C-alpha cells in the first residue's frame, strides 16, 4: 500500500507540474482555454502535493497523528480542490460546447477577462462549500458515535450529516456530471454531422475520445459520491476500507487528466521540449 | 520588333563603358570599412546596462 | 555574372505523324531543386502548360491532349530536359518554352503562363505540315 | 511628461479593445478568379468583408500571400471554359493554391459558374482530359460532364489536405452564394474546432 | 537587317562578360580569411510590442531610434514609444490590407501603402492635434511594396507594376518613374545620398536607379528566384539581396559583381527582410522558418540566431542609432532586441 500511495502522489505530481510548466514556457500555448487548464492542474496539483500525503499516512498507520485542527483543515482542503477540479472540468466542457454550437459569437462570448471571472467564480463556490460549513462545525452529524469522532484527536473520518453530504455531493460531483454528459452528448452529434458531410474510422475516433474523457471521469469519481450519499442514510450497509478505496481511486483521476487533456501536438513538443 | 532591339542595345551599352575596379579592391574596402566603425556598433559589440534604453535608465 | 537561362533546340519541321525530340538546356540554377514544365504557344493564342515534371524524375503530369503521345524525361546530371513527341498532328505547330517553377523546394508552381514570366525560356519552333 | 504618455496610452487602449472586438465579429474572405474592391455584408447579424483583387497584373505568388488568415477563398471558375484550355488553367492554379505553404489551412469554396452555358456546348471535352470517356457519375451528359470537372477538382483537394482544410464546391444569385458562404464558414469554423479537440 | 542590332547585343554582351571576368582579381572570402570571426552573437528579447490584431507585414524606426511605426493588416498604423512600451499613436487605415509603411526623416508624416495601389500621407503634428491623411499619392497601377521618404515633400514608391516613382507631395505628382524591371518590384533601398536606391525585383535581379536623371545605371543578376529584400550597405557602394532561393547575396556597385553568398544546405526557406547593423559587419535576415539568422556578412558563416516568433518573420528594422533590432511577425507581435 506504501508503494502504491507514493507511486500515485509521485504521477499526479509529475503530471501537473509539467502541463503548468509549459503552459506558462510557451508563448503557442497561452490560448484562452489554456487559463481553464491551469485551474485544473492547479487544483490537481494542490490535491497531489497536500491532500494525498496526509491520506496516506492515514491508511498506512491506521489513525490520524496531527491533531483536531490539522483534521478539519486536510477535510476542508481535500472537498476545495476536489471540487475546483470536478467544476474545472464541466467548465472546460461548457467551453468546448460554446465554440461548436455557437462558432461565430465564440470570439464575443469568450474573452479572457470573463475567462479569468469565471475561474475566479469556480474557486470561490469551492471555498463556500468546502471551507466555511467545515471550519464551523456546520458539518458534524449527532450521532453518539459521531460525537466520539468528533471528539477523539486521534480520529479523522468523514463522518459527516444528511445535510452536507447531499450538498456537498450534489455541488462537487453531480451537477458537474449531469452538464458534462449534456455537453458531449451535444458536441457528439455535432461531430457525426460533420463526418456526415466530409465523407465510420473518424466516427469511431471521435467515440473513442468522448470515451476516454467521459469514462475515466465516471469510473474515477462515481463509486465515491454514491458510496457517500448512502453512508448518511445507513451506516452499516458498506464497509469502511471500501470507501477508503473509491475516495482513492476518486484521487487517482487527478493523475489521468494531464494526459487526457494536454496531450495536443503543441502540448508533446512543449514537453519534449522541457523534459 | 527593331524599337525593342533598339532599346535593347542601347541600355546595354549604357552600362558597358563604365569605371569598373577590380573585386579584391571592393572587400578590401568594405572590410575597412566594417573595420572603421567597429566601436560604434552595440549590436555586434555589447555594451553594458547602464547606457542601453532597452534594459534601464 | 551568372544568369538563368533556358534554352530551347531541337525544333523544326516534321511532317504529321512524324516525331521529334526536344531538348531544353539549363543553366544558372541547380537544376534538381526545380520542377520543370514544358509550355507553348500557338498562332494567335495565349500561353498553355502542357507538361511538367518533378524534382526526382517520378511524379508527372500532362495535359490531356498530348498524353499517350508526348514524354517529358529529366537528367540532371546534363542538366537537360527532353520532350520526345511522336504521332505528331498538325494542331501542335507552336512554339515551346521550358518553364521553370519559381521557387525551389515546393509543390505549387505559380505564374509559369503568365506571359511576362521571367524564368522562361525564348522558344523552339516546331511546324507539322506538308 | 509620463503622466502624460499614460494618459494617452489608457485612451488608445480603451480605443483598441473597442477595435479589437470589432475585429473579430468580422470574417473576411478573398474572392479569386481600385487596386483592391472591398465588399461588406451581413448574415444573421454576422459581418462579412469580402475582397476582390482585380487591380494587379496576373502575377499572384506575392500578393496572394496577404490572405493566408482569411476565413476562405472563394475560387470561381466557368466550366464552360484561337480557344485555350481554360479548365486546365484553372485546375494548375487550384492546385498551387491548395499545396502553398501559406494557404495550407485555408479552406477554398469552389464555385463551378456557367454550369448552364456547359450544358449548352455538351450538345468538345474528351480531347481534354480524355479520361472523360471512362468517367462514371458517382440529361445525364451535363451532369456527367460538370461533377467530372468537380471531381477533378476534388481528387486535387483530397489528396495533400491531411483534414486541416477542405474543399466546399457547389454549383452557381447572390442570395444563396452569400447563404453558402456563410454556411460553409459556420462548418469551417466547427471542424477547426472539432478537430482541436481531436474529434476530427 | 534585323541581325545588325542582334550581333550588336551579343558584341556588347561577350564585352561586359569579359570585362566582368577580367576585374575579378579574388574573392571576398579570401581576403577576409585572416579577418576575426565575429563571435557567435547572443541576442535577448528586450522588449515585445503587443496591441496589433494581425500579422504586421511592415515597420519602421524613425530618425530617433526611439519611435517606430507598425503597420498591420489588421488595418492599423501604430506608432510606439520603444522605450516605455507606450502607444503614441494608432491610425486606423483606410484600406487593412497595407504591406508597406514609412517614416518621414523629420518626424511630422508618415506613409503607408499596400494592395489599393495608393501611398497615403498622414501628418502627426497639426493644431487640432488629431492626425489626419495630408496627401493621397495616385498613379500606380500594381499593389504598393515600398515606400520611403526624400525629405517632408518628395517621396519614392516601389509598386508590382514593375515601376518605381518618385512624387512630390504638395503637388501629389508622379515627377519621374522608372522602369526596366519584368517582374514585381518587391523592395527598394535609399542610399545614404538619397541620390541613387536599388530595387529588387520578382525577375531576379536588381537595378541601381539615379533620382534625378530616371535612367536605370547597373544591372545585377546570378539570383535563382525572386528577390524579397534589398538593404543598402551602410557607405552606399554595395547592397545585399534575399530572395526565394534561401539565399542571400552581396553585390558591389563598382565591382557590378556578386561578391558573397550566404546559404545552408539545412536551410531550405526563403528570406522575407535583410538589414546590416550600424557598421554592416552583421547582415540579419528574417526567414520564412520563424527565426532570423545573423550573418557574418565579411566571412558568411551564421553568426546567431533570433527564435522568439511563432509564424513568419514578416519585417526587419535597426534603429538608425544600431541600438536595438525590431523585429515583426505573422504572429502579431513585435519584438525588440539587444
Ligand atoms: C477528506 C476526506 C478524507 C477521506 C479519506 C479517508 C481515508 C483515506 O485514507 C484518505 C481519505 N475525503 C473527502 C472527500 C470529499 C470531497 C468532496 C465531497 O463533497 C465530499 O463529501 C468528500
Amino acid at each position: 500500500m506504501s508503494l502504491l500511495m507514493a507511486l500515485v502522489v509521485l504521477l499526479i505530481v509529475a503530471g501537473n507540474v509539467l502541463v503548468i510548466a509549459a503552459i506558462g514556457s510557451t508563448q503557442r500555448l497561452q490560448t484562452l482555454t489554456n487559463l481553464f487548464i491551469t485551474s485544473l492542474a492547479c487544483a490537481d496539483l494542490v490535491v497531489g502535493l497536500l491532500v494525498v500525503p496526509f491520506g496516506a499516512t492515514l491508511v498506512v498507520r491506521g489513525t490520524w497523528l496531527w491533531g483536531s485542527f490539522l483534521c478539519e483543515l486536510w477535510t476542508s482542503l481535500d472537498v476545495l480542490c476536489v471540487t475546483a477540479s470536478i467544476e474545472t472540468l464541466c467548465v472546460i466542457a461548457i467551453d468546448r460546447y460554446l465554440a461548436i454550437t455557437s462558432p461565430f459569437r465564440y470570439q464575443s462570448l469568450m474573452t479572457r477577462a470573463r475567462a479569468k471571472v469565471i475561474i475566479c467564480t469556480v474557486w470561490a463556490i469551492s471555498a463556500l462549500v468546502s471551507f466555511l460549513p467545515i471550519m464551523m462545525h456546520w458539518w458534524r452529524d449527532e450521532d453518539p458515535q459521531a460525537l466520539k469522532c468528533y471528539q477523539d484527536p486521534g480520529c479523522c473520518d468523514f463522518v459527516t450529516n444528511r445535510a452536507y453530504a447531499i450538498a456537498s455531493s450534489i455541488i462537487s460531483f453531480y451537477i458537474p456530471l449531469l452538464i458534462m454528459i449534456f455537453v458531449y452528448l451535444r458536441v457528439y452529434r455535432e461531430a457525426k454531422e460533420q463526418i456526415r458531410k466530409i465523407d465510420r474510422f473518424r466516427e469511431h475516433k471521435a467515440l473513442k475520445t468522448l470515451g476516454i474523457i467521459m469514462g475515466v471521469f465516471t469510473l474515477c469519481w462515481l463509486p465515491f459520491f454514491l458510496v457517500n450519499i448512502v453512508n448518511v442514510f445507513n451506516r452499516d450497509l458498506v464497509p469502511d476500507w471500501l470507501f477508503v478505496f473509491f475516495n482513492w481511486l476518486g484521487y487517482a483521476n487527478s493523475a489521468f487528466n494531464p494526459i487526457i487533456y494536454c496531450r495536443s501536438p503543441d502540448f508533446r513538443k512543449a514537453f519534449k521540449r522541457l523534459l | 520588333s527593331i524599337a525593342q532591339a533598339r532599346k535593347l542595345v542601347e541600355q546595354l551599352k549604357m552600362e558597358a563603358n563604365i569605371d569598373r575596379i577590380k573585386v579584391s579592391k571592393a572587400a578590401a574596402d568594405l572590410m575597412a570599412y566594417c573595420e572603421a566603425h567597429a566601436k560604434e556598433d552595440p549590436l555586434l559589440t555589447p555594451v553594458p546596462a547602464s547606457e542601453n534604453p532597452f534594459r534601464e535608465k | 555574372a551568372a544568369q538563368v537561362q533556358l534554352q530551347e533546340s531541337g525544333g523544326g519541321l516534321v511532317q504529321p505523324g512524324g516525331s521529334l525530340r526536344l531538348s531544353c538546356a539549363a543553366s544558372g540554377f541547380t537544376f534538381s531543386n526545380y520542377k520543370m514544365n514544358w509550355v507553348r504557344q500557338a498562332p494567335g493564342k495565349g500561353l498553355e502548360w502542357v507538361s511538367d515534371i518533378s524534382q526526382s524524375g517520378a511524379s508527372i503530369s500532362y495535359t490531356g491532349s498530348v498524353k499517350g503521345r508526348f514524354t517529358i524525361s529529366r537528367d540532371n546530371a546534363k542538366n537537360t530536359l527532353y520532350l520526345q513527341m511522336n504521332s505528331l498532328k498538325p494542331e501542335d505547330t507552336a512554339v515551346y518554352y521550358c518553364a521553370r517553377c519559381p521557387a525551389p523546394f515546393t509543390r505549387d508552381c505559380f505564374d509559369v503562363t503568365s506571359t511576362t514570366y521571367a524564368y522562361r525560356g525564348q522558344g523552339t519552333q516546331v511546324t507539322v505540315s506538308s | 511628461e509620463e503622466k502624460g504618455q499614460r494618459e494617452a496610452n489608457k485612451k488608445i487602449e480603451k480605443q483598441l479593445q473597442k477595435d479589437k472586438q470589432v475585429y473579430r465579429a468580422t470574417h473576411r474572405l478573398l474572392l479569386l478568379g481600385s487596386g483592391i474592391f472591398e465588399t461588406k455584408f451581413q448574415v444573421d447579424k454576422v459581418n462579412f468583408h469580402m475582397f476582390d483583387v482585380g487591380g494587379q497584373r496576373d502575377e499572384r505568388r506575392k500578393w496572394i500571400q496577404c490572405f493566408n488568415d482569411v476565413t476562405a477563398i472563394i475560387f470561381v471558375v466557368a466550366s464552360s471554359s484561337n480557344q485555350t484550355n481554360r479548365l486546365q488553367e484553372a485546375l494548375n492554379l487550384f492546385k498551387s493554391i491548395w499545396n502553398n505553404r501559406w494557404l495550407r489551412t485555408i479552406s477554398v469554396i469552389l464555385f463551378l459558374n456557367k454550369q448552364d452555358l456547359l450544358a449548352e456546348k455538351v450538345l468538345k471535352i474528351e480531347d481534354y482530359f480524355p479520361e472523360f470517356a471512362r468517367y462514371t457519375t458517382p440529361d445525364p451528359r451535363v451532369t456527367r460532364a460538370k461533377y467530372f470537372i468537380r471531381d477533378e477538382f476534388l481528387r486535387i483537394s483530397t489528396a495533400s489536405g491531411d483534414g486541416r482544410h477542405y474543399c466546399y464546391p457547389h454549383f452557381t444569385v447572390d442570395t444563396e452564394n452569400i447563404r453558402r458562404v456563410f454556411n460553409d464558414c459556420r462548418d469551417i469554423i466547427q471542424r477547426m474546432h472539432l478537430r482541436q479537440y481531436e474529434l476530427l | 537587317e534585323l541581325d545588325q542590332l542582334r550581333q550588336e547585343a551579343e558584341q556588347l554582351k561577350n564585352q561586359i562578360r569579359d570585362a566582368r571576368k577580367a576585374c575579378a582579381d579574388a574573392t571576398l572570402s579570401q581576403i577576409t580569411n585572416n579577418i576575426d570571426p565575429v563571435g557567435r552573437i547572443q541576442m535577448r528579447t528586450r522588449r515585445t510590442l503587443r496591441g496589433h490584431l494581425a500579422k504586421i507585414y511592415a515597420m519602421h524606426w524613425g530618425t530617433d531610434s526611439r519611435l517606430l511605426v507598425s503597420a498591420s493588416q489588421d488595418g492599423k498604423l501604430i506608432i510606439w514609444d520603444s522605450y516605455t512600451t507606450n502607444k503614441v499613436h494608432a491610425i486606423p487605415l483606410r484600406s487593412s490590407w497595407v504591406m508597406t509603411c514609412a517614416y518621414a526623416p523629420s518626424g511630422n508624416y508618415v506613409a503607408c501603402g499596400g494592395l489599393d495601389n495608393i501611398c497615403s500621407i498622414y501628418n502627426l503634428k497639426t493644431r487640432e492635434g488629431n492626425v489626419r491623411v495630408s496627401r493621397e499619392l495616385a498613379g500606380h497601377t500594381g499593389y504598393l511594396s515600398c515606400c520611403r521618404f526624400l525629405d517632408d515633400n518628395q517621396i519614392v514608391t516601389s509598386s508590382g507594376d514593375t515601376t518605381c516613382a518618385l512624387w512630390d507631395i504638395e503637388t501629389g505628382q508622379q515627377t519621374t518613374t522608372f522602369t526596366g524591371h519584368t517582374g514585381d518590384v518587391m523592395s527598394l533601398s535609399l542610399a545614404p545620398d538619397t541620390r541613387l536606391f536599388v530595387s529588387g525585383a520578382c525577375d531576379a535581379s536588381a537595378k541601381l536607379w539615379d533620382v534625378r536623371e530616371g535612367m536605370c545605371r547597373q544591372t545585377f543578376t546570378g539570383h535563382e528566384s525572386d528577390i524579397n529584400a534589398i538593404c543598402f550597405f551602410p557607405n552606399g557602394n554595395a547592397f545585399a539581396t534575399g530572395s526565394d532561393d534561401a539565399t542571400c547575396r552581396l553585390f558591389d556597385l563598382r565591382a557590378d559583381q556578386e561578391l558573397m553568398t550566404y546559404s545552408h544546405d539545412n536551410i531550405i526557406c526563403g528570406i522575407t527582410s535583410v538589414s546590416f547593423s550600424k557598421s554592416g559587419r552583421l547582415l540579419l535576415a528574417g526567414y520564412d522558418d520563424f527565426n532570423c539568422n545573423v550573418w557574418d556578412a565579411l566571412k558568411a558563416d551564421r553568426a546567431g540566431v533570433l527564435a522568439g516568433h511563432d509564424n513568419r518573420v514578416s519585417c526587419l528594422g535597426v534603429t538608425d542609432d544600431g541600438m536595438a533590432v525590431a523585429t515583426g511577425s505573422w504572429d502579431s507581435f513585435l519584438k525588440i532586441w539587444n
